[PDB]
RNA sequence: UGGUUUCUCUUCAGAUCGCAUAAAUCUUUCGCCUUUUACUAAAGAUUUCCGUGGAGAGGAACAACUCUG
RNA sequence: CUCCGAACGGUAAGAGCCUAGCAUGUAGA
């Protein structure tokens, strides 16, 4: 899904504020929904590796 | 098994339980000090030692990570000179210590974590632990940690040392963490497990 | 394991095995836990002047 | 014990200052008695027959003696020597001798009356031997 | 300099930094500081496994974050 | 050594003997220490006399927080003893305060879903 | 077994006379090797026999709170709570140095405040020395003046707390 | 005409009743959000608590000092 | 530039034996 949306908007998606918000927003929310289904006890400092 | 689970982690407690399956971890601890005792046992002669007499201990001794009590001791033969305590790695070692007569070995296997890869500092830290405020069974006055990590197969020592012992045991390690007959069926848990 | 004579019965802690013989079912008169102080001049007195007496 | 004002009590304090420190160190043994021996209120009996006594004794000196001056008397009841409400009770012909000032409460029995205490002899039962367990004593 | 979180049960959770090089020692008496208990009644314990008293926390390789659980003696 | 005892009981004694008369002595140099002062104000001299310093227990050493750092308090319970684990300078990145947080795009405060105070710091 | 030795007989100061010790001392002084085996039968002459087997002055020691025999004979006379003339025989008794020091724990812990003071000043002319479990086991010597001393000092003694009345000045205005 | 105080109990308070100021609830809003409570504060009105104001009732202290007129 | 978070979502699951800090204050003859 976001090779779908980085590769036809090349240029738009680095020059627009609100376009970038969304994406630390969501990858965030995906990598805090991947850490919940491995447990379930809010880890502090997940490892980005 | 003495694996420490941090969180609930409901998918890795169970394959944690499926490599050790059986009595295998406490396989391991046997196998390590009877392998150990092998190899001392085979140059008894030139190490000055008068009985390789390894007493039992309690079966849970490893699964317990409080106590260390003598599992694979040694008896000196008569004039022995005990030496500076020092790691498995330091070459500089002194031998200008007390001379005691009775010595003994405790290994006690840790399976480690990321954040726990400093398996020579962990081996001297789990001796000045359990040396002075232990309050368990152990004799006075030498022993050696020789830990083998589980995790990041990982050997290291620390404690006063032996005359020759420091060449003898660096050459026993490598041979008691390669090519092990209980690494060997841990190496085939764990690949039959990721495939 | 240990092995209770008056209790008839098998622990495996020192204290229980202790426990069991002394502050159980037959240790009912046998000894309970009720115990009694003694004379504070008579009893207690002679009680240091024999242990005087047997060091020295 | 420290008279909690620091302000130069007047003449006749040190007239009634031994007697006033023999009651005090009554009281404050009787504080310091352990409570073996009372059943369950019998411990709070030398409580109120110190401050009885010590109340007795400033109302004497006052009222039947009138020996001490009443600027070492407004002195003392503020001191904590007695109690004001010990001595206004006192000051009627209907108590004179009244063991204490929570037997005299109206609201403080059950059935809402007074107690053994406030009561005459000839008045009461025959065969009776009884004490305020409130009060303390007749 | 990590920051070891002392957390131990029912409420009493304070963190407290202290360097890598620092012995054991040093550490309660940064922890005693901010839990209100002498430093000498402070037994640190990590599933039965009591602490010493002369023991480095470079040996122990407690990194930032790694909270212990406090108890008293 | 009967007689050192005697000499060690002694000189134990007498340091117990010193350390009572300087015991009362202490109200007394406390009120000697309250006249002293009194008189260092008034009639000494007008700001041409201090006779002291800045004697205080615990150092003051701090620094500064990067970016975001946490308010990291020393806390607030053993201030008398003046122990050498104290003086420290407290002003380290312990666990998250290692990046410069300038290049991070807008703001990253607290990324565990609890952001309740809504502030920066500048108002 | 462990509750109190006497069913009804005296009280301490402000509590039980079991808890006048800490209860994190005194939960792990309650299971030990050394007290299991006491336990189980003490009397008043059954006190004087094993307090003069002991030959040492300090509290807990090591990483697990083990208990020292002179604690642990502490709290068994707290438990079994003497009169007080047996509390001064085992004062003024020269049969042991370890004996006295082990009467003027229960004289300072249980005692009155007048009683501790005219009780632990003949025991500050005592120049003979003892020995003293420190924190990491080991033994280290100290005084019979030192130990009497540190009793009447601050309250640190090893699970011990309990201040006096007044302190030695106050005490003075009112009595020697 | 005639009473300075103090403690109990009966109403309404539309006066910065409070020259200062807490919590909870309900209806709408924002931020985080991952299950929930503990959350952030903008609007409005409903309680609880910290308190208070005039006017009759009952006790105690010199009510007698004689207060205003 | 100094705005500092706490709990739940978590340790299992069972067999035989052993010991404990607790509570009520009755009518009746």
């Amino acid at each position: 899904a976001l090779i779908g949306l980085m590769t036809y908007f090349r240029e738009a998606v680095v020059n627009t504020q609100e376009l970038l918000d969304l994406l630390v927003k969501c990858e965030n929310k995906i990598q805090t929904r991947i850490k919940i289904g491995l447990n379930s006890k809010m880890p502090s400092r997940f490892p980005p590796v | 098994t003495g694996i420490f689970m941090h969180g609930k982690i409901p998918t890795l407690k169970i394959s944690l339980i499926q490599i050790f399956r059986a009595h295998l971890w406490q396989k391991i601890h046997e196998s390590i000090v009877m392998d150990l005792c092998q190899v001392f046992d085979q140059e008894l002669d030139a190490l000055e030692i008068e009985t390789v007499q390894k007493e039992t201990i309690h079966p849970r001794k490893s699964y317990k990570m409080n106590s260390s009590c003598a599992d694979i001791l040694l008896f000196a033969s008569y004039k022995w000179n005990v030496s500076r305590p020092s790691l498995l790695a330091d070459s500089k070692d002194v031998m200008d210590s007390t001379t005691t007569q009775k010595y003994w070995i405790d290994i006690q296997l840790r399976w480690g974590d990321y954040d726990s890869h400093d398996i020579e500092r962990y081996a001297r830290a789990k001796f000045l632990d359990y040396t002075t405020d232990n309050m368990s069974i152990y004799p006075s006055p030498t022993g050696v940690l020789i830990a083998i990590d589980l995790a990041y197969n990982l050997h290291s020592a620390y404690g006063n040392w032996f005359p020759g012992s420091k060449p003898l045991i660096q050459q026993a390690m490598a041979k008691i963490m390669k090519a092990n007959p209980a690494l060997y069926v841990l190496r085939e848990r764990i690949r039959k497990g990721l495939q | 394991g240990y092995y209770c004579n008056v209790c008839d019965c098998v622990v495996k802690d020192s204290i229980n095995f202790l426990d069991h013989i002394n502050g159980k079912k037959h240790q009912r008169n046998l000894g309970m836990s009720m115990r009694v102080e003694r004379s504070t001049l008579d009893q207690v007195k002679k009680r240091f002047e024999v242990n005087k007496k047997k060091m020295e | 014990k420290v008279k909690r004002s620091r302000k130069a009590p007047p003449d006749g304090w040190e007239l009634i200052e031994p007697t006033l420190d023999e009651l005090d160190q009554k009281m404050r043994e009787a504080e310091t008695e352990p409570h073996e021996g009372k059943r369950k209120v019998e411990s709070l009996w030398p409580i109120f027959r110190i401050h009885h006594q010590k109340t007795r004794y400033i109302f004497d000196l006052f009222y039947k003696r009138k020996a001490i001056s009443r600027e070492l008397y407004e002195y003392c009841i503020k001191e904590g020597y007695a109690d004001k409400n010990l001595i206004a009770k006192w000051k009627k012909q209907g108590y004179e001798n009244l063991c204490c000032l929570r037997c005299i409460q109206t609201r403080d029995t059950n059935f809402g009356t007074n107690c053994i205490c406030r009561v005459p002899k000839s008045k009461l039962e025959v065969g009776r031997i009884i004490e305020c367990t409130h009060c303390g004593c007749r | 300099m990590i920051e070891v979180v002392c957390n131990d049960r029912l409420g009493k959770k304070v963190r407290v930094k202290c360097n890598t090089d620092d012995t054991i020692g040093d550490l309660k008496k940064l922890i005693a500081a901010q839990t209100g208990t002498r430093w000498n009644k402070i037994v640190l314990k990590k599933w039965y496994t009591i602490f010493k008293d002369h023991v480095s926390l470079g040996d122990y390789e407690i990194h930032d974050g790694m909270n212990l659980e406090l108890y008293y003696q | 050594n009967d007689e050192e005892e005697y000499e060690a009981w002694k000189v134990r004694e007498l340091k117990r003997i010193k350390r009572d008369r300087e015991d009362r002595e202490a109200l007394e140099k406390e009120k000697a220490e309250i006249e002293r002062m009194r008189n260092l104000t008034e009639e000494e001299r007008r700001a041409e006399l201090r006779a002291n310093g800045k004697v205080i227990t615990n150092k003051a050493v701090k620094g500064k927080y990067k970016f975001l750092q946490k308010y990291y308090h020393r806390g607030a319970f053993f201030m008398d003893e003046d122990e050498e684990v104290y003086k420290r300078d407290f002003s380290a990145p312990t666990l998250e305060d290692h990046f410069n947080k300038t290049i991070l795009p807008k703001v990253m405060q607290v990324k565990n879903f609890g952001r309740s105070g809504r502030t920066k710091y500048t108002h | 077994m462990a509750n109190r030795t006497v069913k009804d007989a005296h009280s301490i100061h402000g509590t039980n006379p079991q808890y006048l010790v800490e209860k994190i001392i005194r939960t792990r002084i309650y299971e030990s090797k050394y007290w299991k085996e006491e336990c189980f039968g003490l009397t008043a002459e059954l006190v004087v026999d094993k307090a003069m087997e002991l030959r040492f002055v300090g509290g807990v020691y090591g990483g697990n709170i083990k208990p020292t025999p002179f604690l642990c004979l502490t709290l068994k006379m707290l438990q079994i709570q003497p009169e007080k003339d047996i509390i001064v025989e085992f004062i003024k008794n020269e049969d042991f140095k370890y004996v006295r020091m082990l009467g003027a724990l229960y004289m300072r812990l249980t005692g009155t405040a007048i009683d501790c003071y005219k009780y632990l000043e003949p025991l500050y002319n005592d120049y003979r020395k003892i020995k003293s479990q420190n924190r990491n086991g080991e033994f280290e010597l100290m005084h019979v003046d030192e130990f009497i001393d540190e009793l009447l000092h601050s309250e640190r003694v090893c699970d011990i707390i309990l201040p006096r009345l007044q302190k030695r000045y106050v005490l003075e205005e009112a009595e020697q």
